[PDB]
RNA sequence: CCAGGGCUACACACGUGCUACAAUGGCGCAUACAAAGAGAAGCGACCUCGCGAGAGCAAGCGGACCUCAUAAAGUGCGUCGUAGUCCGGAUUGGAGUCUGCAACUCGACUCCAUGAAGUCGGAAUCGCUAGUAAUCGUGGAUCAGAAUGCCACGGUGAAUAC
RNA sequence: UCCUCCUAAAGAGUAACGGAGGAGCACGAAGGUUGGCUAAUCCUGGUCGGACAUCAGGAGGUUAGUGCAAUGGCAUAAGCC
């Protein structure tokens, strides 16, 4: 959306002349961004699992694909092949949609935002948020409460670094304590 | 995209109580109005105001002429 | 607490020792029995040993504790558990 | 009805559903309502988006939730930082401010278990 | 004899009380009805400032005269509309006043902020036969300061005794 | 009674009251075909979330899997959808 075009003149334009570049295929560019929702109450109750799965449609764009347990671990009592959890991934336009509303209209709303952490990066050009309660996304009616049921946001981007991808974020105008 | 089972996705017009106008595409229903937004928020504009962590020499001088 | 408009309290012996201490510059633990008189800007820079019943506990004046006074940092009552 | 902290409770009075945001209770909530003129008779139900504002701004120019939370955390974990006896108190989980330890002073200690 | 500490500690158990768990109530505002007192290194008006505890100046009174001292429930107006809630006021942080050499161990009070357990309480058990129980406030001794205890004074004032 | 390994002496076969384990089933899909996909284990980051569930990336190469014991095999996958 707009930030592609913000990205494309001024992110890239600083990105250009902040490391020696040759090519514009060496400056990393943001291939998409994951929510996940780790509900994992889903063996007691069923129906926080679609209701769940309607939060995170609510919040991000679009519906959620529900994941099964891979590995079956008797320590949190689960079974191969139980529906353990919720993600969506967006990317392109509707990832540049669902990142202008992270910066411009969510994290305003954070609740005591003392600097969100700079040391939270990968190694390859991840970012990872946990946000402690979903309610800093305005598109939820709040009349309905359910329970806390926070997510938790990666954005992957094809930088090597994490100076490339924490440069790279902090061109977005992003807080960064 | 699966081209029914997403919800609606219409472009909906924000106006921030600071003042500034959003034109941004989401599933709200209604144009809602934020209370702080990204722009003239604590700290993105630096209004944070860090505590003093103890001006216990200027407490105890001002207490004290 | 003492009413803000008298001032502050500290004993006699106590602000002549540890002006001379400061003057001097010897930084010896000097030892009183004056828990109640508090601090004051002059005193940082000092270990001073002070009275609590038994011993004498020595304590580093730092920045901060100027405000309280001498005995809140010798406790009294000695108490390690019932089991 | 939303406001810096968490939402109001909208169906309340105007000063009972003011307090109800973390560090102001009704005497400065009254005063808030004092510099917005606003009677205390509308609920925050009727409330439109000027008065809104205008209780937005005076809230804002006394001290509200988070910075409150950081500043008890603060003086407390400094108070234990010093070497003090309110400090060691509030270390321990005993009453701080010379309460009967004997048999009484259940709430600083929790239940009464073993 | 002197200085500091302790009698105030605290995994615990018991007795006696105060307070709440609320709508026969909470809160705001307005307004009415007493008695017994106490008071000289004390009692403190009226007036100036403070949201306040109070402070400053400060007449009167060894008191049926001055001073504490405004009694509150009640009565009336509106809201709250059955919620851990506009119920509860514990704990804690900050800012303060007073007295006294001194308020940290360990005083009381004011103010701001927070709002703990608690939805009438098992086995048991107590008091009470009338201006009594139950509820409401005042006062005094002790005392530099420090009552939810004690000793009094009164206001509304029942049920039951086959 | 039947199956797998060893003794069994590099074809097959080969005994003992020799050393070791399993079966008396399951499945209308766990079969046929077409199309697709590639494991186990650690490391980092991340709400509840923890040694360990979910997510993203990286090393690593079949140490994984096979409806059920063992041998042989399997990437053109015999594994997974």
């Amino acid at each position: 959306a707009k930030l592609h075009d913000y990205y494309k003149d001024e992110v890239v334009k600083k990105l250009m002349t902040e490391f020696n570049y040759n090519s514009v295929m060496q400056v990393p560019r943001v291939e998409k961004i994951t929510l996940n929702m780790g509900v994992g109450e889903a063996i007691a109750d069923k129906k926080l699992l679609d209701n769940a799965a309607a939060d995170l449609a609510a919040i991000s764009g679009q519906k959620p694909l529900i994941t099964k347990a891979r590995k079956s671990v008797a320590g949190f009592k689960i079974r191969q092949g139980y529906p353990i959890g919720c993600k969506v991934t967006l990317r392109g336009e509707r990832m540049w949609e669902f990142f202008e509303r992270l910066i411009t209209i969510a994290v305003p709303r954070i609740r005591d935002f003392r600097g969100l952490s700079a040391k939270s990066f990968d190694g390859r050009g991840n970012y990872s948020m946990g946000v402690r309660e979903q309610i800093i996304f305005p598109e939820i009616d709040y009349d309905k409460v359910d329970r806390v049921r926070g997510l938790d946001i990666t954005i992957t981007t094809t930088a090597k670094s994490d100076e490339e991808g924490r440069a790279l974020l902090a061109a977005f105008d992003f807080p960064f304590r | 995209m699966k081209k029914d089972i997403h919800p609606k996705y219409e472009e909906i017009t924000a106006s921030c109580s600071c003042g500034n106008v959003m034109k941004i595409r989401s599933t709200v229903g209604h144009d809602l109005n934020l209370d702080v937004c990204s722009k003239c928020h604590p700290f993105f504009t630096g209004k944070q105001r860090d505590v003093a962590t103890g001006g216990r020499v200027d407490r105890f001088n001002k207490r004290f002429n | 607490p003492r009413s803000l408009k008298k001032g502050p309290f500290i004993d006699l012996h106590l602000l002549k020792k540890v002006e001379k201490a400061v003057e001097s510059g010897d930084k010896k633990p000097l030892r009183t029995w004056s828990r109640r008189s508090t601090i004051f800007p002059n005193m940082i820079g000092l270990t001073i040993a002070v009275h609590n019943g038994r011993q004498h506990v020595p304590v580093f004046v730092t920045d901060e504790m100027v405000g309280h006074k001498l005995g809140e940092f010798a406790p009294t009552r000695t108490y390690r558990g019932h089991a | 009805a939303r406001i810096a902290g968490i939402n109001i409770p909208d169906h309340k009075h105007a000063v009972i559903a003011l307090t109800s945001i973390y560090g102001v209770g009704k005497t400065r909530s009254k005063a808030i309502l004092a510099a917005a003129g606003i009677a205390e008779d509308v609920k925050i139900s009727e409330l439109s988006e000027g008065q809104i504002d205008t209780l937005r701004d005076e809230v804002a120019k006394f001290v509200v939730e988070g910075d409150l939370r950081r500043e008890i955390s603060m003086s407390i974990k400094r108070l234990m930082d010093l070497g003090c006896y309110r400090g060691l108190r509030h270390r321990r989980g005993l009453p701080v401010r010379g309460q009967r330890t004997k048999t009484n002073a259940r709430t600083r200690k929790g239940p009464r278990k073993p």
